[PDB]
């Protein structure tokens, strides 16, 4: 490259650095997806246990 | 809106039409002192108002009367088009220089005063004792209009 009008320089590449992004959370592959239609969704649970049997 | 133009019309060799070269050093031709390159009141971006072919003392203050001449500041960091250290010293800071003091043939012309003006005949006696050759006996050019 020139320098001022009439001089010239050395060129000596570029610099560049970018800020960190961190995945450990996302690799570990911990969460599921789901794709629906609507911007509301539910969710059922169902709970069900036993009885303790006596005698007759 | 006029237009963006620069001009560049003059060299090194042009104000040390040539020297005599030592065995021993070259460098006996030389001396170095400290100088205010950019004034200090002057805003960090004004370009220093040196100019190659001055007349310094050896004290680094440019000479305003003829006494104080000590030699021509030479220094290549001021030789025409060199303008990229602007901003580059701290206003009031004082960077070593180089004059030209002995064993030099020196054009009349180029040596000025500190504000310019042309140096007379006191200041050609007393630059001459430090063992230079003043002289005038420049051919010059001509260019384009004037017939040959």
């Amino acid at each position: 490259m020139q320098n001022g009008d009439f001089q010239i320089l050395d060129y000596t590449g570029l610099i560049s650095t970018m800020p960190r992004v961190d995945t450990l959370l996302q690799s570990m592959n911990l969460f599921t997806e789901h794709f629906g239609r609507t911007t509301v969704a539910r969710i059922e649970r169902l709970d069900d246990g036993a009885g303790d049997i006596k005698a007759v | 809106a006029k237009a963006h133009v620069a001009t560049l019309e003059g060299n090194y060799s042009d104000i040390v039409l040539g020297r005599v070269v030592a065995f021993g050093d070259t460098g006996w031709n030389f001396k170095e002192v400290d100088m205010t390159f950019i004034a200090d009141d002057a805003d960090a971006d004004s370009k220093t108002t040196l100019f190659a072919g001055v007349l310094v003392g050896e004290d680094g203050t440019p000479a305003t009367a003829a006494a104080g001449v000590f030699g021509v500041l030479v220094d290549r960091k001021v030789l025409p088009g060199v303008d990229h250290y602007i901003g580059v010293f701290e206003p009031g800071e004082k960077v070593p220089m180089v004059l030209a003091v002995r064993g030099l043939t020196l054009n009349q012309l180029k040596l000025k005063y500190a504000d310019g003006t042309a140096i007379d005949a006191a200041g050609i006696q007393a630059l001459e004792a430090q063992g230079n050759q003043v002289t005038d006996k420049i051919v010059g050019t001509q260019f384009i209009g004037s017939v040959l």
